RNA sequence: GGUGAAAUUCUUGGAUUUAUUGAAGACUAACUACUGCGAAAGCAUUUGCCAAGGACGUUUUCAUUAAUCAAGAACGAAAGUUAGGGGAUCGAAGAUGAUCAGAUACCGUCGUAGUCUUAACCAUAAACUAUGCCGACUAGGGAUCGGGUGGUGUUUUUUUAAUGACCCACUCGGCACCUUACGAGAAAUCAAAGUCUUUGGGUUCUGGGGGGAGUAUGGUCGCAAGGCUGAAACUUAAAGGAAUUG
């Protein structure tokens, strides 16, 4: 509930005690029930397996990638997102990766990640079509919907509120050094308007 | 007798929401409620639970998949890229 | 009227040929058209064969060649004088000079 | 390759389609070859190889699933395994491996 | 045979000429003087007089380092460009030989595709 | 203001024993400093050398061998086989008009874990009384020739190592083997193996490198 | 005028005439 | 870099060039031709499946089952109806720098929609051979592709054998080409554009001076651009084709 992607319940054996150990993974697309999941340094390059990032070749698609070794997953967790391995730097071991945002990150080769893409992709391609469907979506997440516009407020409530017409009055691009109560609008915007150009700036 | 000309499953929305928005919902709704062939038992018995969960009524197998279709375009390209990289490793 | 019985160059049984690009201006022109010359030259000129003979190890070994196929559009071929206009009677001659 | 060899079998020879008939023929020992579809469960596949090992019966693996195996046999349903009891006028019992 | 070998890589485009000497491996370049900095006119950068002036400066430096002989590899722009070596290629190759350096194994290394990506102009050409 | 050329050594390049002239040439590297050695700066260099210079004969003037530096010991570095390529002069000269260009390639590993891609080329020809001027081959002949070439190119690398492959790439035994197996389909002039590529290398196993070296 | 551009000019005029037909009834 | 010259742009944060290693992006450069296949649009390195097709061979089989076709369908160059990815070479536009009297263009640098999805085009092109399809006859020649037939022919090796490949001859079916003009045409030219005032082999579609005009209106396909069907008023003595001399 509140998560677009499904989860997978994986049962391991405790290596130091006679019992079972159930984990909750984010399900990769293609993982099915009754499938054996191999996790470790010597696991193979199969969808669903958990491997160190230094044990995979360049161009491998991973998900639920650890930011640091042992933090049990930080990057590319949302549905339909993934991380590409773009390079290794073996001495002082590191691994350059590409994040879903397009940013390039350098993290340790001991950090782990699950081979594949996160299941449930293409979810946002469907229009919500109704106020009731955005109601039920945020009913399971937090209290952030619906939103009243700031120009419809009174000046007591918002920087944008007030006026004999509905208008901002001053520039909506706000400095990064502005303080709380002033940061309404476009915080530290480098540019505005319709994006006439490309991404991944050099 | 054929009942609607072009709305199909989206006739339950009447005249609301706009025609172009009703067309995009119609395309993904036919996929979402479609019946798919199981890759384990071979029967066309795979239906969606929630988004990303696809269960076969026979043979009781649940496969992680896309939100509105069993397999996405990205996953198949990833699956082929992973196989090519794996066969390079094991050779 | 119809100037040439080949309507330019010889398609005569295809319907479509994939085009090539001109080497002087990069104009797209079909491959049945697009005048082709085979440029074979030594990578040292005749004024440097004598020069390169004394300054060479491996005495009298070889002298390799450059092999290049050049494609010209009609406007570039006429302007570069690899092909000129000729009389109506001499337009029919298909033999190389 | 395997399709018209099977098409010679079902026209002349004897056969059984399905798991329970195949195990019965293997147990009573008149199965000459069993053909397993590609998507047969591995536990069911492993049980057939053990029955075939006990009865000294060759095992062929069909390249497609149960839908394709029943089609190549000549039926309109799904066939997971097929056991050949008589080859008929077919060379499917010799042209293997 | 006490000759020590280098590799003289000559890049002869129609805009400028490069004379470039490395060792047997392509790492650790010895000398590289282009044709465009022996004449300051911005249009004679590809001229043969510019290319021979550059080739003397490689040979003076190669003599100082210790390199006596060279394997010359010559290329044009290549790719989707002209494939014809520029006017500076023939002057630079000649001027290296008369400078006292020895030469062996002349080879064409122009990058030639296998019907790769698109080209200049856009189907009607650079029309003038 | 530094004059960086008066801080470099010179290292001798040593070819494997499968060739005759094992002295290839000299290469430079910088002085070894604190946390910056010269061994790691030389251990990946690839040297392109003509097969004529390795064998001394001028018959191999159109082939080149890639040699990759693996180990350094005592101011000379030991190279291994990295790949064979044809010169652009002959590769473009055997491609003539009015004949059929036949190319076959395959990817296969040696007895040791050396994954290679081998490229072969062949050309149709007239035979001594032909009046017609092109001597093309039908598409069924090219498919039959490619099947024979790929079978020969596969069955040969199964029973050999990289050292054994390099030994028999010199006297053109493969081209005679292709010719004797395809002469009943088409005349097939100008048979060559035009390129071999190193795809995957195994572990370093330095004793196999020292076994290839260690003479002279 | 070139016949390609006279064809293009007629299409704009045909489209804008239909728009004028639309804002009235 | 880049150009006719230049300029925009990147350059001790090391550009350009060199090496090594990777990762995504039409198609398959050379081979490639007066060569092949397909109803057309169109289709080029492999390899494997799945069905399909022409020609040839045939002392096999049916026996008129056929030709062209209103209505009615299928198929489709590309360039944008619409919804993921990957990432610019070219210019729409757009940004800029030139040139110019201006330059919103040609030229230079970069870049969003724009021949890469899986899913429709209503179906438009100088969709051209500007030449409907089926059948018969009329004129010579040399090539070439696919099949077949013959040679007290060549070569490949076991000595010749079997194939294959090549040479000579013939035949069928194709893509075409060369010479003449009996013949046609206004001519250009044409083995069909011939067998037409000595005018009839069968059949389908289209045109009737130039515009107005593929416009108006109605219908229909049409969430779109727009296709398909489609006038009139009025206006005009030429418009047009081929060739000759300047
Ligand atoms: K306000
Ligand atoms: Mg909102
Ligand atoms: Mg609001
Ligand atoms: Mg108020
Ligand atoms: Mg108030
Ligand atoms: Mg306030
Ligand atoms: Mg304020
Ligand atoms: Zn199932």
């Amino acid at each position: 509930s509140g998560r677009g992607a499904p989860l997978a319940k994986v049962v391991f054996r405790d290596p130091y005690k006679y019992r079972l150990r159930e984990e909750i993974f984010i399900a990769n697309e293609g993982v099915h029930t009754g499938q054996f999941i191999y996790a470790g340094k010597k696991a193979s390059l199969n969808v669903g397996n958990v491997l160190p990032l230094g044990s995979v070749p360049e161009g491998t698609i991973v998900s639920n990638v650890e930011e640091k070794p042992g933090d049990r997953g930080a990057l590319a967790r949302a549905s339909g997102n993934y991380v590409i391995i773009i390079g290794h730097n073996p001495d002082e071991n590191k691994t350059r990766v590409r994040l879903p945002s397009g940013a390039k990150k350098v993290i340790s080769s001991d950090a782990r990640g699950v081979i594949g893409v996160i299941a449930g992709g293409g979810r946002v391609d469907k229009p919500l079509l109704k106020a009731g469907r955005a109601f039920h979506k945020y009913r399971l997440k937090r209290n952030s919907w619906p939103k009243t516009r700031g120009v419809a407020m009174n000046p007591v409530d918002h920087p944008h509120g007030g006026g004999n017409h509905q208008h901002i009055g001053k520039a909506s691009t706000i400095s990064r050094g502005a303080v709380s109560g002033q940061k309404a609008g476009l915080i530290a915007a480098r540019r505005t308007g319709l994006l006439r150009g490309s991404q991944k700036t050099q | 007798a054929k009942r609607t000309k072009k709305v199909g499953i989206t006739g339950k929305y009447g005249v609301r929401y706009g025609s172009s928005l009703r067309r995009q919902v119609k395309k993904l709704e036919i996929q979402q409620h479609a019946r798919y062939d199981c890759s384990f038992c071979g029967k066309k018995t795979v239906k969606r639970g929630a988004a990303g969960i696809w269960t076969c009524s026979c043979c009781k197998k649940t496969v992680a998949g896309g939100a509105y279709t069993v397999s996405t375009a990205a996953a198949a390209t990833v699956r082929s890229t992973i196989r090519r990289l794996r066969e390079m490793v094991e050779a | 009227p119809k100037k040439r019985a080949s309507n330019g160059r010889n398609k005569k049984g295809r319907g479509h040929v994939k085009p090539v690009r001109c080497v002087n201006c990069s104009k797209s022109i079909p491959k049945d058209k697009a005048i082709k010359r085979m440029a074979i030259r030594n990578i040292v000129e005749a004024a440097a064969v004598r020069d390169l003979s004394e300054a060479s190890v491996y005495p009298e070994y070889a002298l390799p060649k450059t092999y290049n196929k050049l494609h010209y559009c009609v406007s570039c071929a006429i302007h570069a004088r690899i092909v000129r206009v000729r009389s109506r009677e001499d337009r029919k001659n298909r033999a190389p000079p | 390759s395997i399709n018209q060899k099977l098409a010679l079998v079902i026209k002349s020879g004897k056969y059984t389609l399905g798991y329970k008939s195949t195990v019965k023929s293997l147990r009573q020992g008149k199965s000459k070859l069993i053909i397993i579809a590609a998507n047969t469960p591995v536990l069911r596949k492993s049980e057939l190889e053990y029955y075939a090992m006990l009865s000294k019966t060759k095992v062929y693996y069909f390249q497609g699933g149960n839908n394709e195996l029943g089609t190549a046999v000549g039926k309109l349903f799904r066939v997971g395994v097929v056991s050949i009891l008589e080859a008929g006028d077919s060379d499917i019992l010799t042209t293997l491996a | 045979n006490s000759q020590v070998f280098g590799v003289a890589r000559i890049y002869a485009s129609f805009n400028d000429t490069f004379v470039h000497v490395t060792d047997l491996s392509g790492k650790e370049t010895i000398a590289r003087v282009t044709g465009g900095m022996k004449v300051k006119a911005d249009r004679d950068e590809s001229s043969p007089y510019a290319a021979m002036l550059a080739a003397q400066d490689v040979a003076a430096k190669c003599k100082e380092v210790g390199i006596t002989a060279v394997h010359v590899k010559i290329r044009a722009t290549g790719g989707t460009r002209t494939k014809t070596p520029g006017p500076g290629g023939q002057a630079a190759l000649r001027a290296l030989a008369r400078s006292g350096l020895r030469i062996g194994r002349i080879e064409d290394v122009t990058p030639v595709p296998s019907d790769s990506t698109r080209k200049k102009g856009g189907r009607r050409g650079r029309r003038l | 203001v530094v004059d960086p050329f008066t801080r470099k050594e010179w290292f001798d390049i040593k070819a494997p024993s499968t060739f005759e002239n094992r002295n290839v040439g000299k290469t430079l590297v910088n002085k070894s400093t604190g946390l910056k050695s010269a061994s790691d700066a030389l251990k990946g260099r690839v040297v392109e050398v003509c097969l004529a210079d390795l064998q001394g004969s001028e018959d191999h003037s159109f082939r080149k061998i890639k040699l990759r530096v693996d180990e350094v010991q005592g101011k000379n570095l030991l190279t291994n086989f990295h790949g064979m390529d044809f010169t652009t002069d002959k590769l473009r000269s055997m491609v003539r008009k009015w004949q059929t260009l036949i190319e076959a390639n395959v990817t296969v590993k040696t007895s040791d874990d050396y994954v290679l891609r081998i490229f072969a080329i062949a050309f149709t020809r007239k035979q001594a009384n032909q009046v017609k001027r092109h001597s093309y081959a039908q598409s069924s002949h090219i498919r039959a020739i490619r099947k024979v070439i790929s079978e020969i190119l596969t069955k040969e690398v199964q029973g050999s190592t990289l050292a054994q492959l390099t030994s028999k790439l010199i006297p053109e035994v493969i081209n005679k083997e292709i010719e004797n197996a395809t002469k009943d389909i088409f005349p097939l002039q100008n048979i060559h193996v035009r390129k071999v590529k190193l795809l995957k290398q195994p572990k370093f196993d330095v004793g196999a490198l020292m076994a290839l070296h260690g003479e002279g | 005028m070139r016949a390609k551009w006279r064809k293009k000019r007629t299409r704009r005029l045909k489209r804008k005439r239909r728009k004028v037909r639309a804002r009235s009834k």
